[PDB]
């Protein structure tokens, strides 16, 4: 004999896709880039509850964290074939629960259309 | 309440102000925020002066004792001659006195060192000012309190150091040529007495703090002083033995002996030369005894980053590089050197496998000119075997993917290497390539950095080497692909087998049946899904195509048609699964092969088979979309269009001249379908308003109009023919282009047109007079509104316009010369208009242009145009010339101002200005251009900088004005007025140094 | 070797 | 457990730019010169624990300069920042250099170069060698492309924990939670939303 010398793992990721996350500065008649990274659809094992997680590049930190509302609805941009604005009420990115309106672009019209699909699908499975 | 200390009115609190320092650095918030805006005003009111000899003397805060020699600084540095003599030396006798009190309480001395280098730093330019002429003695008495004390010797150094920096290292920008010299001359003087303490010193020790600050200061000397009190002193053996054992001074000896290796000595005294050799030898002793062994392991130590290891294995790198670049021919002849010289590159070789990128460019330049000079140079390269053998591994290894400039000198060095020693540089690299079929060193770094190092030694090996070479590194890369399971590996090993066959073309060219399969098998990569294949298969094409285009324009042995044709006949099966980009390249690779055919009637066909897709495609919608309109605001259709003018762009980009054809059977109907998607574009911003060019839909209309501005662009920046250039395609153009920029709102007006028109103009431009006036009178006054309210909007159109304007008064002057005053006013506004842009596009161009139009002006001679050019605008242009030159925001273009400004003084001072440049009334008649112009701007310059006296003024107009003949010279004259300016009291004798 | 390479080449494939 | 960074360099070579992207993630294309300095917190998460930057903008243009070298009391670490499409912002490097260890004599430096986003690169990287004896770390950055935006602040918070091995790491992502008086609004700023064209369309992202 002898002798030799994130707090996300009880999810489960549902859809994951690079996208540059914006918030409108109101009071600037101004967008503002949040974060550049994977967003990410994770739903809950023990509450099923899907939600967004989103974190930055390099530095690993989050710009979006928020349960994917049935309440909200994602409406295009007038610049842009390939992004979403929709308005969030409580996000935790930046600590306690603020609201934004958000905008979220991808790298083509198909991410952007796939996504919309996957973020319809959790609203039905955040209202049961 | 804070705000109480920016009264002056009363009495300054000192316990107020030390509570307002204290919030600044150490506080937080909003009210560290508020302490901050208040400290900046206490600090630039103009008479805190007064007040910091109470803060020297009463502050109990260290910070605020530095923020009132800083308030002092200012002082010195600027308004010291306008002082009242007494406080002069008032304030010179207070610091002194400062400065003594401090080194003698030792407890302020080692724990206020941020107070003394400040202090220390204040009595400098105080130095400055007054030494020698007004303190003689300064040096004698700094070396006899040297005497005193320990502290007061040890911070005499930091005095001596940061004097030494302000008057050599530190003076070519901050003071005039004249008292630059003046102070130079003065240290230079006195030096044998400041050397004579500092030896005394380093040979006497013994505390450890005042011999690192001697060395410090000998660190600033050593790149001045003169050869004889390094050589002909003991201090060589001082520095290379004893300083050179102790950690504290270690790091400061090895960067004197690293200036040491670069200093001006004779290279014909042998004992010199054995003197160069003594140091170091004595170093290398003390390296490999007192700090590591030949053989430590360097990457690690570098790695585990304990205490300054990191900074002393940078700096023996950056002393063997240097000395071994300067002197290594002093060790190479010799057998007794012939150890020390092979150590010395044995701790090159050690430093060279550091993970540091930075580290390892200092290393590789030296590994450059080494093996460069083993290359050129007789008798050399047996020396350094065994090194070579070892470099050739660590390239190798460290091998990056082809930044761009690490690449390139590690491909020069290997390719080197490789000359030096074939046989050996092949079996490493077999032997590399075995460890990866082993598995013993598989990874997909490591697989793709021995492909990188085997494709960058092409063309050094003999072709039937390289053809055995290549062979087996192909053959055992297939087997490597064989033996892997899965196609995220596979991929990885498929991508080298082709970037290696890619960078071998000789042995392509000479074994065409291997060739052909490259190709084939490239085209079966274009229908995989997996990403970066299709992109790799694309970009091996194209790199095979530009270097053995022959080969596939030649019918082959053994095969019945050049094999250009055969890829044209199945492009829609190999493209059908590419991206737009792809399929451009690919069309752009097969219009390199087209270009090879020199049988015109042949060439032509082969161009009109590969566009044979893209026409059918453009000829369907010239019919549909002209019947009728529709179907442009159609996302589909849009994209169709722009990609097939992109593969027209790619084919034209590789054909240039031979492209005319293909232009020809599109111009009339693309120049047609520019015109109609103007017109929407103008529609749609007229029912949605100017957000509409910010829509996907406006923004797929606009990038056709792009696209097709920048195919009319390439073919004529390449075109031969030039007369058909400008009898069949200039009129169509301007008729499609000129118009429709000119009445399309500002935000709707692509600036592309303004660079298609500068591309027209330099290569047309001297044939097409009426035209270049149709091309300013529709875009010159129009796009100069949407730039002359500030310096950020539009910022291509800026860029593009000021392009477009150089272009014209380089190549058809004769445009300005029929434009009305009121628009020729508008272009000398224009023009001093980019001189006070930061953007360096526009103020370089803008310079340029001013330049070029007085060259213009002069080539007309004695003429009423150039006469009256003179009188309206001469002066205009000395003066916003002097502008840019002195407000401290353009300094970037100082050498193009400096320029400019000397063409028009010596034109006045050569009479090529036959008018008189003033009105009849202001100047006696008879008055030379010559007095008048000193006239102008000595009151230019008094209205524009009041607290200059008129003899400054004078002195330097009259220097300015001698020398301009002499740019280097001139240069300096307003580099000594851009310092004067700067403070009062500016010697006028300065504008005498040259 | 030359025909030999050439066959292995066109035997490479990236789904096996 | 908190560290004094100064920042410094030449007015317009993007400072400013550089801390709001750590910041906030956005990136400001506009250049409003900084008056003196703005002091800003950066907290990074790492695997020994969160690392915080007080974080000293300071002022590059001359008229801003401020308290200038009054800044530079107490500094742990700095980085000195140029830009690599003006010639005029690497000369000034050795005068930024020079007032700076004058005051703090021995701290961690990183020399950065800023905007290699633009293609039209004025300061090639064979000439920028001043980091070489002045043992400085160099990187090529752009703020614009976040082309190693994050090395700058590892390589300090690896020297000023003493850690080579020290990384950044993922924060723990708490759950995120879930009025009629406010659909009112929420509307109200959505249309204004949608009818501002996002920026940067033409990106890859
Ligand atoms: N293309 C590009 N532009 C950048 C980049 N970083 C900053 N800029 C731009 O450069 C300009 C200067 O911005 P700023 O951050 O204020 O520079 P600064 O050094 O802080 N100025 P000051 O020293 O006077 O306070 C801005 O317009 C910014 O958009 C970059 O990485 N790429
Ligand atoms: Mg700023």
């Amino acid at each position: 004999h002898f002798e030799p010398v994130t707090m996300e793992e009880d999810e489960e990721v549902l859809y994951k896709v690079r996208a540059k996350l914006f918030r409108f500065d109101a009071d600037a008649k101004e967008w503002k880039e949040r974060g550049t990274g994977d967003c990410k659809f994770l739903k809950n094992k023990k509450t099923n509850k899907v939600r967004i997680l989103m974190r930055r590049d390099k530095t690993l930190k989050i710009c979006a964290n928020h349960i994917i509302a049935p309440e909200y609805t994602l409406k295009p941009n007038v610049g842009s074939d390939r992004s979403w604005v929709y308005a969030c009420t409580a996000d935790i990115a930046e600590g306690e629960a603020e609201a934004f309106t958000f905008a979220i672009r991808f790298g083509s019209k198909e991410n952007a259309d796939k996504f919309k699909e996957e973020f319809e699908k959790a609203q039905e499975i955040n209202k049961k | 309440s804070m705000e109480g200390i920016l009264d002056f009115s009363n009495d300054l609190d000192i316990a107020l102000l030390d509570q307002v320092v204290s919030t600044f650095y150490q506080g937080s918030g909003v009210q560290q925020k508020q302490a901050q805006e208040i400290l900046t005003k206490f600090q630039d009111n103009p008479d805190a002066w007064q007040k910091a000899d109470q803060i020297l003397q009463f502050s109990t805060n260290p910070q605020s004792k530095f923020i009132a020699l800083s308030i002092l600084d200012k002082l010195i540095t600027r308004k010291w001659k306008l002082l009242p003599n007494d406080h002069r030396i008032g304030i010179r006798n207070f610091v002194v006195g400062m400065i003594i009190s401090m080194c003698q309480d030792d407890e302020v001395f080692k724990t206020q060192k941020n107070l003394i280098n400040k202090s220390d730093l204040t009595l400098v330019q105080i130095l400055k000012q007054e030494w020698p002429q007004n303190w003689p003695e300064f040096i004698p008495e700094l070396i006899g309190s040297s005497s005193s004390s320990v502290n007061v010797c040890e911070n005499n150094m930091i005095v001596l150091k940061l004097l030494s920096e302000e008057v050599f290292d530190f003076s070519a920008e901050q003071m005039t040529q004249a008292k630059a010299l003046h102070l130079k001359n003065s240290m230079s003087k006195e030096f044998e007495q400041i050397f004579k303490l500092c030896f005394q010193v380093l040979e006497q020790g013994s505390s450890s703090s005042l011999i690192v600050a001697t060395l410090e200061s000998l660190l600033r000397y050593l790149h001045w002083i003169p050869y004889r009190y390094i050589y002909e002193t003991n201090i060589l053996e001082l520095l290379s033995t004893k300083f050179m054992t102790s950690p504290d001074t270690r790091a400061i000896t090895l960067k004197c002996l690293t200036e040491v290796s670069n200093l001006k000595i004779p290279q014909d005294n042998d004992l010199i030369k054995r003197q160069t050799v003594l140091f170091f030898q004595n170093t290398l002793q003390q390296i490999a005894t007192s700090v590591m062994p030949v053989t430590a392991d360097l990457k690690a130590t570098y790695a585990n980053a304990n205490g300054n290891d990191q900074s002393f294995l940078q700096d023996l790198a950056m002393f063997l590089t240097t000395y071994l670049a300067r002197n290594r021919a002093l060790l190479e002849s010799d057998e007794s050197l012939r150890e020390l010289l092979l150590n010395a590159h044995q701790y090159l070789i050690q430093l060279s496998k550091i993970e540091e990128r930075e580290l390892f460019k200092t290393t590789l330049d030296y590994w450059h000119n080494l093996v460069a000079d083993l290359f050129y140079e007789p008798l050399k390269k047996h020396i350094y075997e065994e090194i070579c053998s070892q470099l050739r591994l660590v390239i190798i290894e460290n091998m990056v993917r082809p930044t761009i400039q690490l690449y390139k000198s590690e491909r020069e060095v290997l390719v080197y290497l490789t000359h030096l020693n074939v046989i050996d540089t092949e079996e490493i690299m077999i032997s590399k390539l075995a460890r990866q079929i082993d598995g013993s060193e598989w990874s997909w770094h490591n697989i793709n950095t021995l492909s990188w190092a085997i494709g960058s030694i092409s063309g050094t090996m003999s072709e039937d080497t390289e053809k055995r070479f290549v062979v087996t590194v192909i053959k055992d890369l297939l087997g490597l692909c064989e033996q892997k399971r899965g196609k995220d590996n596979k991929a990885v090993v498929a991508s080298d087998i082709m970037y290696v066959v890619g960078q071998y073309p000789r042995f392509l060219k000479a074994h065409w049946n291997f060739l052909r399969t490259v190709i084939l098998k490239l085209f079966e990569f274009m229908h995989e899904t997996h990403e970066g294949v299709q992109d790799m298969a694309c970009d091996t094409f194209i790199k095979i195509v530009q270097k053995c285009k022959y080969h596939f324009v030649i019918q082959q042995p053994r095969e019945s048609e050049p094999f250009i044709q055969t890829i044209i006949r199945d492009i829609q099966k190999t493209t059908a699964d590419l991206q737009p980009q792809q399929v451009h390249t690919f069309y752009k690779a097969c219009g390199i092969i087209i270009s090879e055919e020199r049988s015109v009637a042949e060439r032509n066909r082969l161009l009109s088979d590969l566009m044979q897709l893209p026409n059918m495609a453009w000829d369907t919608i010239v019919e549909q979309s002209t019947a009728n309109p529709t179907l442009l605001l159609d996302s589909e259709t849009v994209k169709i269009i722009a990609n097939i003018i992109k593969t027209n762009v790619a084919v034209c980009t590789s054909m240039g001249a031979d492209f005319y054809p293909q232009l020809g059977h599109i111009y009339y109907n693309m120049l047609q379908l520019y015109r109609a998607v103007s017109s929407m574009i103008s529609a749609q911003v007229a029912a949605e308003g100017l957000i509409a060019t910010k829509t996907p839909k406006v923004r797929g209309l606009r990038t056709i109009k792009k696209e097709i501005l920048k195919l009319v662009e390439t073919y004529i920046s390449k075109a031969r023919n030039l007369d058909d250039v400008v009898k069949v395609l200039v009129e169509p153009l301007l008729n499609a282009v000129l118009e429709d920029y000119m009445n399309n709102v500002p935000d709707a007006r692509d600036a592309e047109v303004l660079n298609c028109m500068t591309t027209v103009v330099e290569k047309v431009g001297h044939m097409i007079p009426q035209g270049v006036i149709l091309i300013l009178q529709s875009v010159f006054e129009c796009t100069l509104d949407m730039i002359n309210k500030d310096f950020t909007e539009y910022p291509e159109h800026r860029v593009e316009f000021y392009k477009l304007l150089k272009v014209i008064n380089e190549k058809s002057f004769a445009a300005f010369l029929e434009l009305p005053p009121a628009a020729f006013k508008l272009f000398v506004d224009a023009i001093c208009w980019a001189f006070k842009h930061n953007n360096r596009d526009v103020e370089v161009n803008g310079l340029q242009i001013a330049l070029d139009l007085v060259k213009n002006i002069e080539r007309m001679g004695n003429v009423p145009f150039a006469n009256e050019f003179h009188k309206n605008y001469f002066f205009i242009f000395v003066s916003e010339t002097f502008f840019v030159l002195t407000d401290s925001d353009h300094k970037s273009g100082f050498s193009k101002q400096a320029l400019l400004l000397m063409k028009l003084i010596s034109l006045v001072y050569d009479n090529k200005i036959s008018v008189p440049l003033y009105q009849e009334a202001e100047v006696p008649q008879g008055t030379s251009n010559q007095v008048y112009l000193s006239q102008y701007l000595a009151n230019m310059l008094s209205n524009a900088f009041p607290h200059l006296t008129s003899e400054q003024i004078a002195s330097f107009l009259s220097a300015l004005t001698k020398q301009c003949k002499d740019l280097v010279v001139f240069k300096g004259t307003l580099r000594d007025f851009l310092v004067q300016i700067k403070e009062v009291g500016g010697d006028p004798t300065d504008y005498l140094f040259a | 070797n030359l025909e030999a390479l050439q066959k292995k080449l066109e035997e490479l494939e990236l789904n096996q | 457990v908190q560290f004094k960074l100064v920042l410094v360099g030449d007015g317009g070579t993007g400072k400013t730019t550089f801390v709001k992207r750590h910041l906030t993630g956005e990136f400001e294309k506009k250049y409003v010169a900084t008056l003196g300095v703005e002091v800003h917190p950066l907290v990074f998460h790492t695997n020994r624990g969160p690392i915080k930057f007080n974080v000293w903008d300071t002022a590059g243009q001359e008229k801003f300069g401020g308290l200038r070298d009054g800044y530079y009391i107490q500094a742990q670490c700095a980085i000195i920042m140029f830009d690599v499409t003006s010639r005029v912002t690497y000369k000034n490097v050795p005068n930024w250099h020079r007032d700076l260890v004058r005051v703090c004599e021995n701290i961690p430096i990183v020399l950065c170069g800023n905007k290699v986003d633009i293609k039209d690169r004025k300061v090639k990287a064979k000439s920028i060698v001043f980091h070489r004896k002045k043992n400085l770390q160099y990187y090529d950055i752009s703020a614009k492309s976040n082309y190693n935006f994050e090395k700058p602040f590892l390589w300090l918070a690896r020297k000023l924990i003493g850690d080579p091995n020290l990384e950044f790491v993922a924060m723990p992502a708490l759950a995120p939670p879930e009025d009629p008086a406010l659909a009112a609004q929420y509307e109200h700023d959505l249309e204004v939303a949608q009818t501002t064209a996002l920026p940067d369309e033409d990106d890859d992202l």
